[PDB]
């Protein structure tokens, strides 16, 4: 299993994606994704119980939700793969990930709907069900909310710290985790959910495809910050209420710990790290 | 302590906080807010992106809806 930059797949690959995610939206199998995500971001919160968001499993619980998705797309076509979204490279509207062959653009003024590509409303494909603003149909306001993507010397910053987190372990926090979930800082992770708007700006954002190119390239920063630091690791290890520690397992799967998630390769590698 | 509670309408749409920990309502339909240790506030439609208070919380909810009616969480 490869990992692609989205901005490099072939025309046949970007149709097998479409498709493969078109199919699992029509089977019903989508929207619950899409609900998992949304009961974990208001659930986890500060000075209670905390897992997907704002905590040190942060990262493993999105690098597990992606490996579910993944799988689901290979149950539909098995050659199919996540791509990633390097939003420090390709930072502008005209990328190719916007374009009608792929994910579509930009929202119109007015109501912000998508109107091309394969998840606009109009093609009957893309129904917005699980959702809290009532509106059924995909919006975007690519760089409405903000006005730019990170840059890859932010991202570099960020990169850089060594403690993977740090006491109190939420959205406080100094460290790696918290800098790259984008709560202190310059800001990466939050401020692409910002930037695309509509949907991708709500719990309820995995209603957008492009959800999970954006969370497999955080998931890629996490491997470039493990190669950056050999001798730095998760934390915390034992003993944290409310938090997972290293080897607790998480929900909703519970058979699964932070520590079978930090070695991305025994489940893909990236076309380059 | 809790912020105090607020009702006002803005942009043609009733916003009401009130301490419960808050509880935000849009036109009477309750939306989820959540409070960050830094006491900056988010709500579910607006829930990467900080603003100060719940009211601003509320206000960016009206903002995102555009006219809509909110769906109980
Ligand atoms: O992660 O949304
Ligand atoms: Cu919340
Ligand atoms: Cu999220």
């Amino acid at each position: 299993t490869v990992r692609k930059n989205q901005a490099t797949l072939t025309a046949d690959e970007k149709r097998r994606f479409v498709a493969a995610v078109l199919e699992l939206k029509r089977s019903g199998r989508y929207d619950e994704f899409v609900r998992t995500h949304n009961e974990f971001i208001m659930s986890d919160t500060d000075s209670g119980e905390r897992t997907g968001h704002r905590s040190p499993s942060f990262l493993p619980w999105h690098r597990r939700f992606l490996l579910d998705f993944e799988q689901a797309l290979q149950s539909v076509d098995s050659s199919v793969t996540l791509p990633y979204w390097d939003w420090s490279a390709d930072r502008t509207v005209r990328a190719s990930l916007w374009a009608p062959d792929f994910l579509g653009g930009t929202g119109r003024s007015t109501d912000g709907r998508v109107m091309d590509g394969p998840f606009a409303a109009s093609t009957g494909n893309w129904p917005i069900n699980v959702r809290v603003d009532s509106r059924t149909y995909l919006r975007r306001s690519l760089g409405g909310s903000v006005a730019e993507l990170p840059t890859r010397a932010e991202v570099e910053s960020v990169l850089a710290i060594s403690a993977y987190d740090l006491p109190p372990y939420n959205s406080a926090s100094e460290g790696f985790r918290n800098h790259l979930e984008g709560w202190r800082g310059v800001n990466l992770h939050n401020r692409v959910h910002v930037w695309v708007g509509g949907q991708m700006a709500t719990g309820v954002s995995p209603n957008d495809p492009v959800f999970w190119l954006h969370h497999a390239y955080v998931d890629k920063l996490w491997a470039e910050w493990q190669r950056r630091h050999p001798d730095s690791a998760y934390v915390p290890t034992g003993g944290t209420p409310d938090v997972v520690d290293l080897n607790e397992t998480m929900k909703p799967w519970n058979t699964v710990r932070p520590a079978d998630l930090l070695d991305h390769t025994a489940y893909y590698t990236f076309d380059a790290l | 302590a809790a912020p105090e509670s607020f009702d006002e309408v803005y942009k043609g749409r009733r916003i009401q906080g009130r301490p419960a920990g808050y509880e935000v309502f849009v036109d009477g339909v309750q939306l989820h807010v959540m409070r960050n240790a830094d006491g900056s506030w988010i709500s579910v439609v607006s829930h990467y992106d900080p603003v100060p208070t719940p009211r601003a919380a509320a206000r960016a909810a009206v903002d995102e809806l555009q006219g809509a009616p909110l769906l109980p969480f």
